[PDB]
């Protein structure tokens, strides 16, 4: 009775339960999940944690590099923005009857994160041979206590609910074979990376080291002259991101040639169309490179568009689209007790102070 | 202390233009120094006890006396939880929250994004559900984490 | 045997801008090369 804004919905407070998310059989009701979600609605503790727990399951048991068959969607980093992610699968196709094949970033950036990981560890439960979830640089425990995913779960819910997704995060695969044509992964390539069996030995368990392939699998970024290299040095020192390397246009078209692919598909970048198809491979015709990035206006300053690629029928239909309004949030997840106490102690002051003089 | 009374008598006097015995908020204003200032009406009201629109002297020392140095944190939280409860009813409602709040930021956010951070404050920090904020609940997130 | 490449674009992003934070009043804290992400 004592609001005075209307036209921005009050977010319930009811958590949901676990019978109201997961039915009889122990598949996640997604729509009741998309429905509270989209509406700042939180869920009970027990049911946050048990659909971390149970989508782990079926990411543990994964490879480390999935092999996937068109007609597969391939979406890029997605960084928190959830009522971005409602536009994603209604571009790239419901779930339900469509393949996906996620590249990683779902934490940091977008102050939806949390929603973000439910959303999609429940499509991986309810969806556990059609949808896929890769790793990417920030999907582990040094990132996302810097870039604000700790306070989304600590504010939201509990500290709790972000040490699963710790151990949620160590069981996503890091690379993906996608019709025996594509090597997907989030970064790139590695110099410790010469065929896919590299991929399979690697122990993706763990939080992710500052060296090795794993690394250079979430970290290394294309040369920013790729395709017009002033030297054939493979791989050099990545001085933007101050670890891993960067991999030139001789290094990607040896690795396709050797291994005999066509192209790498990646996210990690980020793009001002949503894409980047990079120089076309001299021995293969098709791009040797291609960046996907599936978060528009990032930060909410970009202003840039996001795309996603549904390769079905042997066509690559990169299919662009815009953002969508979201609801406002405080840097760092801060209340407007916190943030305008220190307004209310000095300027209370000031006036005593001129008042007494 | 009774020479603290004695010296605040000369300062309550000067700001007195029409020696009325109290404060207007038009007398407060006289001073430049406090012109830019979203507050000063807030102090106002939390200062005046009875509704005249005027802070008498009685109501000037008692309202000046919980900002010196002696004084537990109870005291200085009790006055900062008067400034968002306008109506003086023991409690903060989303109104009073966005009202308040509306002063300080001036234009730097719309409604539509004042009113969103104001909910989602109050339904994360009501342990009770009736939809207000206490003062012990006001405390919980004030001075610590 | 390479496969077709379709863009299939959209209009322009439909977002608000935030109001310049006037310093004198209650302002909200800033977020903070351009192609790249962060460092750790
Ligand atoms: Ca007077
Ligand atoms: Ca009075
Ligand atoms: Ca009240
Ligand atoms: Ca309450
Ligand atoms: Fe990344």
């Amino acid at each position: 009775t004592d609001r005075v804004v209307k036209a921005v919905p009050f977010p319930p407070s009811h958590r949901l339960t676990a019978k109201e998310v997961f039915d009889n059989d122990g598949k996640p009701r997604v729509d009741i999940l998309k429905a509270h979600l989209m509406k700042e609605g939180r869920l009970e503790e027990s049911v946050a944690l048990r659909i971390i727990t149970e989508g782990a399951s079926i990411l543990r048991q994964e490879k480390n590099l999935l092999d996937i068959d068109a007609p597969v969607t391939v979406c890029g980093a997605i960084h928190g923005q959830f009522f971005d992610l409602m536009k994603l699968f209604e571009v790239g196709g419901s779930p339900a009857n469509t393949r996906y094949l996620f590249l990683g970033d779902y934490v940091d950036r977008g102050y939806f994160s949390i929603e973000c990981v439910l959303y999609l560890w429940a499509l991986k439960i309810l969806y556990p041979k059609t949808l896929f979830l890769l790793r990417g640089n920030h999907e582990c425990r040094h990132l996302t206590e810097y870039f604000t995913f700790k306070q989304e779960c600590k504010i939201k819910y509990s500290e709790r609910v972000y040490d699963a997704c710790m151990d949620a995060f160590d069981c996503l695969p890091l690379a993906a074979l996608m019709n025996q044509q594509f090597l997907c992964v989030h970064g790139g390539l590695s110099p410790e990376i010469n065929t896919l069996d590299d991929i399979r030995k690697l122990d993706r368990f763990k939080e992710p080291p500052a060296y090795g392939p794993m690394c250079d699998i979430l970290w290394s970024d294309p040369l920013e002259d790729f395709g017009n290299e002033k030297t054939q040095e493979h791989f050099t020192h990545n001085t933007v991101r101050g670890c891993s390397y960067f991999y030139s246009y001789p290094a990607v078209c040896e690795f396709l040639q050797h291994n005999n692919l066509l192209s790498i598909l990646r996210a990690h970048e980020a793009q001002d169309a949503g894409y980047r198809m990079y120089r076309k491979s001299q021995t293969t015709g098709f791009p040797s490179l291609i960046t996907i990035f599936s978060a528009p206006n990032y930060l909410d300053v970009y202003n840039n568009k996001a795309a996603v690629l549904k390769y079905e029928n042997n066509v690559m239909n990169i299919r662009q689209f815009n953002c969508s309004p979201h609801p406002y949030w405080l840097p760092n997840f801060m209340d407007v007790f916190t943030w305008s106490l220190p307004f209310v102690g000095e300027k209370v002051t000031e006036m005593l102070v001129n008042v007494l003089n | 202390d009774a020479d603290e009374i004695k010296r605040l008598g000369k300062r309550f006097k000067k700001l007195d233009l029409d020696n009325s015995g109290s404060l207007s908020v038009e007398e407060f204003m006289s001073l430049p120094e406090l012109q830019q200032n979203p507050l000063v009406q807030r102090v106002i009201d939390i200062f005046d006890t009875d509704g005249n629109g005027e802070v008498d002297f009685k109501e000037f020392i008692e309202g000046v006396s919980q900002f010196s140095v002696k004084g537990d944190k109870e005291q200085k939280l009790r006055f900062a939880f008067r400034i968002y409860d306008m109506d003086k009813d023991g409690y903060i409602s989303n109104g009073e929250l966005f009202q308040v709040l509306k002063m300080m930021v001036g234009n730097n956010l719309k409604d539509t994004q004042l009113q969103q951070i104001v909910d989602k404050t109050i339904i994360n920090a009501d342990k009770d559900g009736d939809g207000r904020i206490s003062f012990e609940e006001f405390c919980a997130v004030v001075g610590g984490l | 045997k390479k496969p077709k490449i379709i863009i299939t674009g959209c209009e322009d992003n439909v977002y608000e801008k935030l109001p310049e934070q006037n310093s004198n009043f209650l302002d909200v804290p800033e977020i903070v090369p351009r192609r790249r992400s962060i460092r750790p």
